[PDB]
């Protein structure tokens, strides 16, 4: 038990409000649209399981594309070269040794150069202004979990799986905090394996009730009870592997209880 | 870059060459790292992406400070406040005579409370050694070098086989253990502690293996008493020659009571019972801490 | 793949 867990936590909570996307963005975007960004954030799931990258990897990327698609108008032509090189970079930031650069030119079949996908690192690099150590989803959740009681491989497996759901769909989830999203998909996912609840603890460590998540959890139960519907379906092939506990064949309840 | 003036190469590490320079403009006397920012090879490196990003929201008295980042599109050059050397160029230059106790206390005082910030803000340097810590001649200590810093937000995962040296590695990173903790950060200061105080390395080995009986043949070996989990360790082996805890009075001579009491409290096999950063500055090693100022 | 938009 750390020290800081609590300063840390704190000091997050401070973070995500800073590194936040902006809410509208999508919609001043005259060429790109919600679901091309699905589309975009699905591949790179894909992408990450084939070069084994961590989950953390994934989440940093999908913040950095959000927030450059927040200041820099971007065409369809060039979407999937901005989400290239924000893999890259996060790939930089979060693994031990990230693939080469020639791998990412090679993951979209030669439609951009190296040179281009070096060129725009460094773009998002400038744009982002060097701030690369953004809060997620995935962070937030690893705190949480420090407070089951006991500790249940089912349930944190099944909340990565509906945090990762969210990256998905700017379409609602561009505006909850991280630290809400993993609220509620904790929630979620300790509810559906064990009928259990929010716990006092995360309560009061949070200042987060679960009156307070209603808005999130209902979406994301929504989600998930859609999840095998939707267009996109790299997440739950993911977790389907054994490595996840098989937790996005379980089936989602129909009612919540709230 | 036009309005700063080289003076001369201060040393290089992972960027390359750092040269000293002067801001034409303000008078200011900086540190220039610069990266030839090549755009066919690999980019900007991680190190670099790290170093910035973490530094960036790293602002305390004992952490260098990066002052601007100038982003051609042929360079990338890196300015950083200016400290005119480090521990270990001061230790080699106080062989013989010794850093006075007094500049010790100080020292790692001050260093503690950089770790300590570093840590209550989700950052491990993980490279903590004398060439990674800068000195003023007005007696200030900095952390510096954070090209190998994680954000640890989530656990970080271990390397396989790290470049990082040998000297102030951790016995849990030895065992192949699987992710860090802050606990490394602190064994290093720890052995840095005892380095001022003996004028040498307190765990100088030529291999990993030869590392790890170093540090046994001193503190002595762990079993699942002092350590729950050892013997469960990956690099574990229960043919490890059996050594005993020989005292710190024979380690660290020239220690009083309370500097043996924290040197040894900073290093505790088991990195759950190891001394934070935090705590480390309560202990009443530091109640007569001054700021005397080295004589260089 | 070079995703089509």
């Amino acid at each position: 038990v750390p020290d800081y867990h609590e300063d840390i936590h704190t000091y997050l909570r401070e973070m995500e409000v800073k590194c936040k996307p902006k809410v509208g963005y999508m919609k001043k975007q005259p060429d790109i649209t919600n679901s091309m960004r699905a589309i975009l954030v699905d591949w790179l799931v894909e992408v990450g399981e084939e070069y084994k990258l961590q989950n953390e990897t994934l989440h940093l990327a999908v913040n950095y594309i959000d927030r450059f698609l927040s200041s820099m108008s971007v065409l369809r032509g060039k979407l999937q070269l901005v989400g290239t090189a924000a893999m890259l970079l996060a790939s930089k930031f979060e693994e031990i040794y990230p693939p080469e650069v020639a791998e990412f030119v090679y993951i979209t079949d030669d439609t951009y150069t190296k040179k281009q996908v070096l060129r725009m690192e460094h773009l998002v690099l400038k744009v982002l202004t060097f701030d690369l150590a953004a809060p997620t989803v995935n962070q937030f959740l690893t705190q949480y979990f420090l407070h089951q009681q006991p500790a249940n491989c089912k349930v944190e497996s099944l909340a990565m799986f509906l945090g990762e759901l969210s990256l998905i769909d700017a379409d609602p989830y561009l505006k909850y905090l991280p630290s809400v999203i993993a609220g509620a998909a904790f929630h979620l996912a300790l509810y559906t394996v064990t009928g259990q609840s929010w716990p006092e603890s995360l309560i009061r460590k949070t200042g987060y009730t679960l009156e307070s998540l209603k808005p999130c959890l209902m979406d994301l139960h929504q989600t998930y009870l859609k999840a095998p519907q939707h267009a996109q379906q790299s997440i739950r092939e993911k977790y389907k592997n054994s490595k996840y506990h098989g937790v996005s064949l379980l089936n989602p309840p129909e009612t919540l209880n709230l | 870059m036009e309005n700063f003036q080289k003076v001369e190469k201060i040393g290089e590490g992972t960027y390359g060459v750092v040269y000293k320079a002067r801001n034409k403009l303000t008078g200011e006397v900086v540190a220039l790292k610069k990266i030839r920012l090549d755009t066919e090879t690999e980019g900007v490196p991680s190190t670099a992406i790290r170093e910035i990003s973490l530094l960036k929201e790293l602002n305390h008295p004992n952490i260098v400070k990066l002052l601007d980042v100038i982003h051609t599109e042929n360079k990338l050059y890196l300015v950083f406040e200016f400290l005119h050397q480090d521990l270990k160029k001061f230790m080699d230059a106080s062989a013989l005579t010794g850093i006075p106790l007094p500049l010790i206390k100080s020292y790692l005082f001050q260093l503690l409370q950089g770790l300590a910030f570093c840590h209550s803000h989700r950052v491990l340097h993980r490279d903590l050694k004398p060439q990674n810590l800068l000195i003023n001649t007005e007696g200030a200590i900095k952390l510096a070098d954070f090209g190998l810093a994680r954000a640890f937000g989530v656990p970080v995962r271990t390397y396989t086989h790290e470049v990082v040296t040998l000297w102030y590695r951790a016995p849990e990173i030895l065992l192949g253990c699987k992710y860090y903790s802050t606990a490394v950060d602190i064994w290093s200061l720890g052995c840095i502690f005892a380095e001022m105080v003996t004028r040498r390395a307190l765990f100088p080995g030529d291999s990993e293996i030869d590392q790890l009986f170093r540090i046994f043949r001193t503190l002595g070996t762990p079993d699942e008493v002092v350590w729950p989990g050892v013997t469960s360790m990956p690099d574990y082996k229960p043919s490890f020659p059996k050594w005993a805890r020989q005292d710190f009075s024979k380690v660290v001579p020239p220690l009083d009571e309370d500097g043996r009491s924290l040197l040894s409290q900073m290093l505790h096999y088991d990195p759950n019972k190891r001394i934070s950063a935090k705590a480390a500055l309560a202990h009443p090693f530091f109640q007569d801490v001054t700021k005397p100022v080295p004589h260089l | 793949r070079r995703l089509n938009f």
